[PDB]
């Protein structure tokens, strides 16, 4: 059966990858959030003069 | 306006059988819209019959 | 065979998982422990879009953050100007059993599909002054679940026949076929670089596909029921899923595992849509209990509730400039929130 | 192929009536609003009448109000102008113009070939201040238009349009809303301006681009054109 | 043959009318306001029924608004002057007739929906959007010409009686007959007929959906006729007395007047019965009300 | 809106209102049609039911739509037999149809399933009917039950008794009792008898009266809708 061979090949391809630490991965999300926090209208609402939906 | 609050003349039948023969007292009533109302109590009948609208003797007397 | 195959593979599943336990030094909840919360998020309804006469099944924003397209199961695609609530175009569909719709990033085309197993491409900039069907893509043996434009001549679709397809619009032929899911694929999301996309299927699994080669890169599990929605993080290094088990989850591409779980004991209904804000700090989800929930994506705290719909919320959207949110429900109304 | 063909023009006596017909082929006639415009002999353009899509709105110029009537037959794809009490100021060449109105549309984008009528015999002011300049191929030139009122609305739009009329042809759209380039127009053309002053740049010149350039406003519905700037040689 | 004053009856009315009028005013204002609020705070497509009930609620509210004005009367003189006594008659008459005409229109709409279910959408829309203004509100407005012409404030012994004065009793009899005809006969024949037809067709059915409808139709018929029959019987008897056909003593006239007052007070409860019978007994309206009691 | 808008904004609003008018007209037209969902299991005879009205009256395909007209009433029937995917992911799309037609072959009681040799075809149809009838999306939706191939059933009942299926059946083993017994077992699966109805017809009648039956079964349903719409219920 070639389906089992395909599954084995796919699992072998998936296993041979390089992973980073979870603590290192969360830090990047935190850094992106703090770097773009001030440009988020939903997180920090803008005054009614610059609101296109004022409505 | 509700019918229960409507005004009606106490004198609808005007009969002058008395001819001043019998009238103990005679007053004319006041009405928003009923021309002239009269209740002449009769000396003998005291039924205050409503006398005729246009008859000479009271008109001369009044 | 049944020996040295389908059994040695179970060994590989014991290796990857082991490699996933050696990279879990800490958790996301501990890294972001000493950060300030976002407070209470209060949003108001600014616009209400009326004109559909059945349940709205899908919606999509234009790249100019002003024009949007919506699909209803009354045979109508409507293009709305959200600033003035004006209707720009009303497109009647040949099949009314629509379940998805897309807006081209250029703004010249729209896409539609549903229970007819066909993806229809409509031209909006004809010289005749009307909208006409530009193309009909056929080849799927199941219903169309989602579709997203890559450019004016490329589109990716997911079908209920457990497959995904990358098409050539000018020729009408399938260019690439992506296979490997067990159940029906219900959603897809394109990465900001367009070079990758994720798909979630009814087998409670998500997969990451490389567009230019057509092979599966990574598989992510952890849910307990069908995945109904999927969305990419703004920087393209993570994604979020919503399932039928009343739970959202966050997965990291490089860490290759799950990061955060968003669930509550009060919530027991399924999730239909997910979205991120411009900075990625907020995660917006639509539920069957007629409400939309705004979660703090870094602390897994429910920050806000959007409640203005009398039936289940079926679609969500956030503009490219991050100004407003759009919600579409199983009633005939779309709402803009600020 | 979009086509508008106009008929019904000829020599008329002072006082009388005449009907002009405009037949459309190749596009959805019912979705477009229609305009009648005229050009006097050796003069500029002059807006005459407008009828909306669905006949729910009709506008006339002050000089033809009470004697001109505009109508449309949508099943037959025809537009009619009935003119009565014709004076010696009505002898001109009449054009049929189509224009559609939604967010991001391009109004005034197609004109007819025109029909000639000969009689035997506050509005915004748009100033061009220049009637003829000499140009040579390969060089760059500029055309200036000035308005008596600020054309910028309180929604971000500046309603100014540019048209080119080549010798022997009908006007064609170049720029709409002062910045957008019409379909099928070379990138050499550009437009820019403030709320009151506007500039159109042709960049390199060719055997084309020779003719009369007009600026039009679309803020207040009494529509006014410029005098027309002529580009010779 | 002797004067027949109305003093004991007036004394009884002075106590009876204000209390019942206040109770009716409270109940009607509450019910009709609730119905109007539920209709207003609803985001759907309005059907044919949810236009008739809007008309009915507006008419009932405008009718019940005038009740305190005449509750102040019969215990005290008309304090509101000459202008206010006018147009109060107008509001009263307009809404009194419009309510029953709307009821007849609802009956006809139900008949069309039930007996011609597959081919009635266009006539039902035509009746609900266009013919309702000509068949309900225009006749009700036209029937108030005597209110403009004749209603006026008079003067009496330490009292200001405002009324609808007529040149003679023939006008009173004619307008009483018109009241009987418009208020009872014309709407009573259509509504009853439609309901009976619906029943004859709903008599044989599986049940649990048509058995409920049969009893609701019977309830509607009984409610309308029990509310409006004795009052008009008394009105007809009074009209016959006014024509001198029925001649008796003054005690008979006093008894007839007391019967008329009590039955008219009872018949005024239609403006409170209508929200229950035409809005609150329906599952669809109950669902709409539950939906409306979630956004507040 | 009002006097703060420009001319182009007013024209756009007019276009939007025309679109709204057309949408309302389309919705009013669509509300008058009768939508039916056609369901079955295997050789139930769905093709024979579809062929009852061959007139139009107006890769793998997913849903088949059939239109026909009877007594000035328009019916659209939807066949979803092609769809091989998960049914629970798209069944809610049909919440709101007028009725469900369910076809069952009477002769499919001796035969067993091809793949599952030890499973009855009638039992499989019963499980499908039980799943559809008690579905959460079809609480107030009525079912028209078609029982096909009575001519073959009345002959197969002779050689084989009605004991291979229904082991607890005690009857005369004739058609007039076995068919009535089968109808009883099919109607006993309904657990919403206070909100929905089952209409059963033995549609081995080669004439067209089949559609007539549907007409009747539809009319009743519509009446029961109006009683709820008008507040009577």
């Amino acid at each position: 059966i070639a389906q089992a061979r395909k599954l084995v090949e796919q699992l072998k391809m998936e296993a041979n990858i390089d992973r980073i630490k979870v603590s290192k991965a969360a830090a990047d999300l935190m850094a992106y959030c703090e770097a773009h926090a001030k440009e988020d209208p939903l997180l920090t609402p803008v005054p009614a003069s610059e609101n296109p939906f004022r409505e | 306006k509700p019918v229960s609050l409507s005004y009606r003349c106490p004198c609808r039948f005007f009969e002058s059988h008395v001819a001043r023969a019998n009238v103990k007292h005679l007053k004319i009533l006041n009405t928003p819209n009923c021309a002239l109302q009269i209740v002449a109590r009769l000396k003998n009948n005291n039924r205050q019959v409503c006398i005729d609208p246009k008859l000479k003797w009271i008109q001369e007397y009044l | 065979e049944l020996d040295q195959l389908r059994q040695e593979a179970e060994q590989l599943k014991n290796q990857i998982r082991d490699a996933r336990k050696a990279c879990a030094d800490a958790t996301l909840s501990q890294i972001t422990n000493n950060i300030d919360p976002v407070g209470r998020i209060q949003m108001r309804t600014r616009r209400t879009l009326r004109g559909h006469l059945a349940k709205i099944y899908a919606m999509h924003w234009g790249t100019d953050s002003r024009l949007l397209v919506s699909a209803s199961q009354d045979g109508k695609l409507i293009i709305w100007d959200s600033y003035t609530t004006n209707k720009v175009h009303a497109i009647p569909l040949r099949s009314s059993w629509v379940m998805t719709c897309a807006y081209a990033p250029s703004g010249n085309y729209v896409a539609c599909g549903g229970l007819d197993n066909i993806c229809s491409i409509y031209n909006l900039k004809t010289r005749e002054g009307n909208v006409r069907v530009s193309r009909e893509l056929a080849g799927h043996t199941g219903y169309l679940s989602c579709c997203r434009f890559l450019d004016d001549n490329q589109i990716v679709t997911s079908s209920g026949d457990t497959t995904c397809a990358l098409w050539d619009i000018e020729t009408g032929q399938q260019t690439t076929t992506f296979t490997g899911h067990t159940g029906d694929v219900m959603s897809l999301s394109l990465a900001p670089d367009t070079r990758l996309f994720v798909s979630g299927a009814c087998d409670a699994s998500a997969k990451l596909w490389d567009v230019r080669e057509g092979m599966c890169r990574q598989t992510f599990t952890g849910h307990e029921s069908d995945i109904n929605a999927i969305c990419f993080f703004p920087n393209g290094n993570a994604f979020a899923t919503g399932s039928d088990d009343a739970t959202c989850r966050l997965f990291d591409l490089r860490a290759d595992q799950e990061l955060m779980t968003y669930s509550h004991d009060n919530i027991i209904c399924g999730i239909t849509s997910v979205s991120f804000s411009k900075s990625g700090r907020l995660l917006l989800a639509g539920y069957d209990d007629f409400n939309c929930n705004v979660w703090d994506a870094l602390k897994a705290d429910r920050a806000g509730v959007l409640a203005g719909h009398d039936n289940r919320v079926s679609c969500l959207g956030v503009t490219d400039d991050g100004m407003a949110v759009a919600t579409g429900s199983w009633d005939s109304f779309l709402k803009i929130w600020n | 192929d979009v086509q508008l063909v106009e008929s019904g023009g000829g020599l008329v006596q002072p006082g009388g009536s005449r009907k002009l017909s405009c037949s459309a082929s190749g596009f959805a006639f019912s979705s477009f609003g229609m305009h009648w415009v005229r050009q006097a002999p050796e003069k500029g353009l002059e807006w005459v009448a407008y009828i909306s899509s669905g006949s729910g709105t009709i506008y006339y110029a002050d000089t033809v109000k009470g004697r001109f009537t505009i109508s449309r037959d949508d099943p037959k794809n025809t537009l009619f102008l009935q003119m009565t009490s014709l004076r010696s100021e009505d002898t001109a060449m009449y054009y049929c113009v189509r224009s559609i109105y939604y967010y991001g549309s391009s109004p005034f984008d197609f004109w007819g070939q025109g029909t000639t009528l000969t009689v035997s015999s506050s509005d915004i002011v748009m100033t061009q201040a220049t009637s003829s300049v000499p140009v040579t191929p390969g060089e760059s030139v500029s055309i200036s238009c000035r308005s008596s009122k600020s054309l910028l609305h309180s929604n971000g739009n500046t309603y100014l349009y540019w048209f080119l009329q080549r010798p022997g042809q009908s006007p064609q759209l170049l720029i709409y809303r002062m910045s957008n380039l019409a379909s099928g127009v070379p990138d050499r053309f550009s437009g820019s301006g403030s709320g009151t002053a506007f500039t159109l740049t042709i960049s390199r010149l060719e055997a084309e681009d020779v003719g009369v350039y007009y600026c039009m406003q679309h803020l207040e519905y009494p529509l006014t054109f410029g005098a027309g700037t002529k580009l010779e040689l | 043959k002797e004067p027949c004053f109305r003093e004991e009856n007036a004394n009884f009315n002075k106590i009876f009318l204000p209390t019942i009028y206040s109770i009716i005013f409270l109940t009607g204002i509450v019910g009709n306001g609730l119905v109007i609020l539920v209709m207003g705070y609803q985001k759907k497509l309005r059907s044919m029924t949810d236009k008739y009930r809007l008309h009915l609620s507006v008419a009932d509210l405008l009718f019940v608004i005038t009740l305190p004005f005449w509750a102040v009367d019969a215990v005290a003189n008309w304090y509101f002057g000459n202008f206010l006594c006018k147009a109060v008659h107008v509001i009263y008459t307009v809404n009194l007739y419009s309510s029953v005409l709307i009821l007849a229109f609802i009956s006809l709409d139900r008949y069309l929906a039930i007996v011609h279910a597959t081919n009635s959408q266009r006539p039902r829309k035509l009746l609900a959007e266009k013919v309702v203004y000509v068949g309900v509100w225009i006749p009700a407005l036209l029937l108030t010409i005597p209110d403009f012409i004749f209603a006026n404030v008079s003067e009496a012994d330490d009292r200001y009686i405002c009324d609808r004065f007529y040149p003679n009793d023939l006008w009173v009899v004619v307008f009483q007959f018109q009241h009987i005809m418009v208020g009872l006969i014309l709407p009573g024949i259509v509504i009853l007929s439609c309901y009976c037809i619906i029943i004859s067709k709903l008599s044989h059915s599986k049940g649990h959906q048509k058995r409920k409808a049969l009893k609701t139709t019977v309830i509607l018929i009984l409610a309308f006729f029990a509310c409006w029959l004795p009052y008009y019987i008394g009105i007809s008897i009074d009209s016959f007395i006014l024509l001198e056909i029925i001649k008796q003593g003054c005690e008979f006239e006093n008894t007839v007047h007391k019967w008329i007052s009590i039955t008219e007070a009872l018949a005024f409860f239609h403006c409170c019965l209508n929200p229950i019978l035409y809005a609150f007994l329906g599952a669809k309206f109950k669902t709409s009300a539950q939906h409306a009691l979630t956004s507040v | 809106m009002g006097c703060t808008l420009s001319a182009e904004d007013k024209a756009a609003v007019e276009r939007s209102k025309m679109i709204d008018r057309n949408l309302r007209e389309d919705g009013e037209k669509a509300a008058r049609e009768v939508k039916l969902l056609l369901l079955g299991a295997g050789e139930s005879g769905k093709s024979t039911i579809v062929k009852q009205m061959k007139i139009i009256h107006e890769k793998t395909t997913g849903i088949v739509e059939t239109h026909f007209t009877f007594k000035d009433l328009h019916f659209k029937m939807f066949d979803v037999g092609g769809q091989r995917s998960e049914r629970k992911k798209w069944i809610h799309c049909f919440e709101g149809v007028t009725a469900i037609i369910f076809c069952v072959a009477l002769s499919d009681y001796d035969l067993v399933l091809a793949e599952d040799e030890e499973m009855n075809r009638m039992h499989e149809s019963m499980k499908l009917f039980d799943s559809i009838c008690n579905n959460k999306w079809f609480t107030d939706t009525s079912i028209i039950l078609f029982l096909n191939k009575k001519d073959l059933f009345e002959e197969k009942i002779k050689k084989s008794p009605l004991t291979i299926c229904y082991p607890e059946y005690a009857g005369s083993n004739t058609y007039e009792e076995a068919a009535a017994y089968i109808q009883c077992q099919f109607e006993d699966l309904n657990k919403r008898k206070d909100t929905k109805e089952i209409y059963t017809h033995f549609t081995c009648a080669t004439d067209t009266k089949n559609v007539q039956f549907v007409f009747d079964a539809v009319t009743d349903v519509i009446i029961k809708n109006n009683l709820k719409d008008c507040g009577l219920f």
